[PDB]
């Protein structure tokens, strides 16, 4: 499932804001 | 109609307060020894905010930290600047109410209020997704801050759960003001969170407050689906996905749902939701939100669908642990003319 791919991706954890 | 026109002349008044204060901003209006440090809540950006406590009042407060020459080495002087600026002369029932703001020789000091219920990203995560009527009364709320800050002419430019506080009512407070800017007119910088970044910002074209509703767009997808729309685990592929302009939703999303999102997460300016001739009407009449009392909503007379556990005043359950680490001040003065008016 969609689901299942988010849950084993690298981006789980809190995300952090990007500039430049 | 009648409702519209008592919303009208309600943001006139408020676009008098804010430009009162936008104009007379507040300084210096308290010292680092008159609190005491409990714990770490959170980091961001260039900064940690941690749970403070004021030792005159005995109240507890968030007190967000800035390492002054690290925000130099990060072009980040305006947005600072920026942060505060704004912060200090906003007034709305889902906005973070900043208290005091401070400096030193080696940093930048904001005091807000302490939001108790930790952010709805944990909840989100732990929950895993969140039922439409649920995501609805959050919805709801950001597209009535948004009406709000747009109507002051301001961009918010980081929408996000991990920006987004429970407080003890169940009601968010949004945080994080940082990529805040106040502009009339077209805006170029690179900045928010990838997986929520509108095209035209990864296509560097120019762009305004239609960010924003992409945004939300996101948001709301996330919350039901429990998943961001466009994943990955490099930045770059994210990116494509935002661009090549095609979403899957899940099949459990209402018809009504996906209609309201094909619209948000609308590649073309023209076309977005937000960004047209009725404006964030499109969006409080959309079908979706057929349900929302919209004025109730305002006045926090809605039901929370969910009320966070706070257990005593100073109470952190309901964020993360983080490693605490040294307030180290200078006995000698960092970068004072670049942050002289903070
Ligand atoms: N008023 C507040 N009450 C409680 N926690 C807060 C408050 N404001 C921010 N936080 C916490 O701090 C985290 C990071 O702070 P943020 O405002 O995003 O600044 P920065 O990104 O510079 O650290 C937020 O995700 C949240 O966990
Ligand atoms: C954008 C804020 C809505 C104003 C509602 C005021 C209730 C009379």
């Amino acid at each position: 499932t969609t689901y299942a791919d988010f849950i084993a991706s690298g981006r789980t954890g809190r995300r952090a804001s990007i500039h430049d | 109609g009648s409702e519209q026109e008592s919303v009208k002349e309600f943001l006139a008044k408020a676009k008098e307060d804010f430009l009162k204060k936008w104009e007379t901003p507040s300084q210096n209006t308290a010292q680092l020894d008159q609190f005491d440090r409990i714990k770490t809540l959170g980091t961001g950006s260039f900064g940690r905010v941690m749970l403070v406590k004021h030792k005159e009042s005995g109240n507890h407060y968030a007190m967000k930290i800035l390492d002054k020459q690290k925000v130099v080495k990060l072009k980040q002087i305006e947005h600072t600047l920026n942060e505060k600026r704004i912060l200090q002369a906003v007034n709305f029932p889902f906005l973070v109410k900043l208290e005091f703001s401070f400096k030193d020789n080696s940093n930048l000091y904001m005091v807000m209020e302490y939001v108790a219920g930790g952010e709805m990203f944990s909840h989100l995560r732990r929950i895993g997704r969140f039922s439409e009527p649920h995501a609805r009364f959050y919805a709801a709320q950001i597209v009535l801050t948004f009406e709000y800050l747009h109507s002051l002419d301001l961009i918010y430019r980081d929408l996000k759960p991990e920006n987004l506080l429970i407080d003890q009512q169940g009601y968010i407070q949004v945080t994080d003001f940082g990529f805040a800017k106040r502009v009339k007119g077209r805006t170029w910088t690179l900045c928010g969170t990838p997986e929520y970044l509108a095209p035209e910002i990864i296509l560097s074209k120019g762009y305004n407050k239609a960010v924003d509703w992409w945004a939300l767009g996101v948001l709301i997808y996330e919350m039901a689906a429990g998943y961001p729309p466009f994943f990955a685990d490099e930045p770059i592929q994210i990116y494509e996905k935002i661009v090549s302009g095609k979403v899957r939703f899940p099949s459990h999303f209402s018809s009504d749902l996906k209609d309201l999102l094909r619209n948000l997460l609308q590649v073309d300016l023209t076309k977005r939701f937000g960004n047209l001739k009725n404006g964030v009407n499109d969006i409080k009449n959309h079908k979706w939100f057929a349900t929302t009392d919209w004025i109730a909503i305002y006045q926090r007379k809605v039901e929370a669908p969910f009320i966070p556990k706070f257990k005593g005043p100073g109470d952190t359950s309901n964020f993360d642990d983080y490693e605490e680490e040294e307030i180290r001040v200078s006995i000698n003065e960092k970068c004072g003319k670049e942050f002289t008016e903070f």
